[PDB]
């Protein structure tokens, strides 16, 4: 249900 | 911090939020 | 939050969302206490009865938010965790005594109109304001009812309750490291924290210096917004020596 966050914060 | 607890959009501008007065009225 | 309302923009700029990386989901609330430190409940991070034991790399903190589910481009800031510190005497076995934890961010967060720290109480502000009947404010993105979920941050103001009434409401052993808040059945008004609000702040605005102080952390309850039940909160001032020790040693 959450909008994807920028991939930079998951690296 | 020195500036803690003072909100940019409220205390720093001398604007009150819609329900903070309810808190003040309870401090009797 | 049950029986609250939508927050105003910038109303709670110390609000933090604890966000699980995978699956991407809300884990808890939290609060910003400096540019590098976030305060939350220990049970948000460590609760063995539910096989919960998060490590730093499992989580993110999202600061400056208003919408629950949106990525708030140009407004929110997302930070990684350097280290979690849980109170060494946090009692997850029995009653959540000393339900407090700190998270140090990898880099300082930039303050803005939407991002700003709350104060921690001194002894005198705590003694003056932690009185039955005095109201504080609880905020979060948790559920709207015990048995659904908000579009934006919710807020509710609730009175501190007399300690014997807190004790008499539950079979759980209450300690000096806890206080309870909420309306009594005869008071008509309602409201409580609920699932997903854990770890977020209970704040009071000092009438002496017109600053907001975090007096409590959403800790536990039995259901949400039940008549004759109250929400329980970690007593921040009582645990402040530990907070200061961690920040002094590791900050
Ligand atoms: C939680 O996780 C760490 C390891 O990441 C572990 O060493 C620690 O003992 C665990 N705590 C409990 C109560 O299981
Ligand atoms: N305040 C209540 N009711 N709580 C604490 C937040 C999770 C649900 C129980
Ligand atoms: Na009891
Ligand atoms: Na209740």
């Amino acid at each position: 249900d959450f909008e994807e966050i920028p991939e930079e914060y998951l690296q | 911090e020195a500036d803690c607890g003072l909100r940019p959009l409220f205390e720093k501008k001398s604007l009150e939020d819609k329900t903070e007065r309810e808190l003040l009225e309870s401090y009797i | 939050i049950v029986e609250g309302s939508d927050a105003e923009i910038g109303m709670s700029p110390w609000q933090v969302m604890l966000f699980r990386k995978s699956p991407q989901e809300l884990l808890c609330g939290a609060s910003l206490i400096s540019d590098r430190w976030v305060l939350t409940a220990a049970h948000c991070l460590l609760y063995p009865p539910w096989d919960k034991n998060f490590t730093e790399n499992d989580l993110l903190v999202r600061i400056g938010k208003h919408s629950r589910t949106r990525y708030e481009r140009n407004i929110e800031k997302i930070s990684m965790l350097e280290k979690i510190y849980i109170h060494p005497r946090y009692n997850w076995r029995e009653n959540l005594d000393r339900d407090i934890a700190l998270m140090k961010l990898k880099k300082p967060v930039a303050f803005s109109d939407y991002i700003h720290p709350v104060c921690l109480p001194d002894r005198e502000t705590a003694a003056s304001l932690l009185q039955a009947g005095y109201k504080g404010r609880v905020t979060g993105w948790g559920n709207l009812k015990e048995t659904g979920q908000p579009s934006v941050l919710q807020v509710v103001n609730l009175p501190i309750v007399e300690r014997p009434v807190c004790k008499d409401s539950t079979r759980i052993r209450i300690t000096d490291n806890m206080f309870c808040a909420g309306y009594k059945p005869d008071e008509g008004k309602r409201g409580d924290a609920c699932e997903g609000d854990s770890g977020g702040p209970f704040v009071m605005k000092s009438p002496f210096n017109n600053r907001w102080y975090q007096m409590g952390i959403v800790s536990w309850g039995e259901g949400c917004d039940r008549d004759g039940k109250y929400g329980f909160y970690t007593h921040v001032f009582r645990l402040k020596k530990w907070i200061q020790k961690v920040i002094d040693q590791f900050g």
